[PDB]
């Protein structure tokens, strides 16, 4: 009898041991860290806004009705391309989360 | 520290009250942007440490659970040993009977 009570004790050690683990999805390290990842993600947001503003600063929109030249497939295609890449990396951050 | 000093060396603060031009949304927005990116990567380093120490705490919890498993096992064993000691007692009482 006291044997299976010893055994019961071990079993409960495991059950209550995971109970601590269970019902909770994020440790302290995990929470502070993942928070660093979200804050860092907003940091990318800001660097996207800035890098795009810099790009539109180099290429003044749009259509080249004004900027001397015809409607530029090359240049406008470049702006679409850039918008693609920064879009891609942002989406890769979210997919990372 | 060095890369920021280099940046402020290229862009002399602030407001462009002196550097010839009006108050530059473009340029000052660039300095804010840069401060953002270097902030982001620093924060990503710290979050990296948070994740690493997180993993170390997790595996440590694995060790705790498993050792504790073996312990409860062993105390069970000793319980069975005092049992089969008793059963021995009854088999010797058998002999003498």
């Amino acid at each position: 009898k006291t044997v299976l009570e010893k055994s019961k004790a071990g079993a409960q050690s495991r059950f209550d041991s995971y109970g601590k683990l269970y019902d909770e999805n994020i440790n302290a390290g995990e929470n502070q860290a993942m928070t660093l990842r979200a804050s860092a993600a907003g940091l990318t947001t800001a660097v996207q806004a800035s890098r795009l503003a810099g790009a539109a600063a180099d290429l003044v929109p749009n259509i080249f009705g004004f900027a001397g030249g015809g409607s530029r497939w090359g240049a406008i295609a470049e702006a679409t391309g850039y918008v693609m890449e920064f879009s891609a990396n942002v989406m890769n951050t979210e997919a990372d989360k | 520290a060095s890369r920021l000093a280099g940046a402020a060396a290229d862009l002399v603060p602030n407001i462009f009250g002196f550097a010839g031009g009006g108050s530059r949304w473009g340029a000052i927005a660039e300095a804010t942007g840069y401060v953002m990116e270097f902030s982001a990567n620093v924060m990503n380093t710290e979050a990296d440490k948070i994740s690493q120490s997180e993993t170390y705490r997790r595996r440590r919890q694995e060790w705790e659970i498993q050792r504790n498993n073996a312990e409860a096992e062993l105390k069970q064993i000793d319980a069975q040993l005092k049992s089969l000691a008793v059963r021995r007692e009854a088999a010797v009482l058998q002999k003498t009977s």
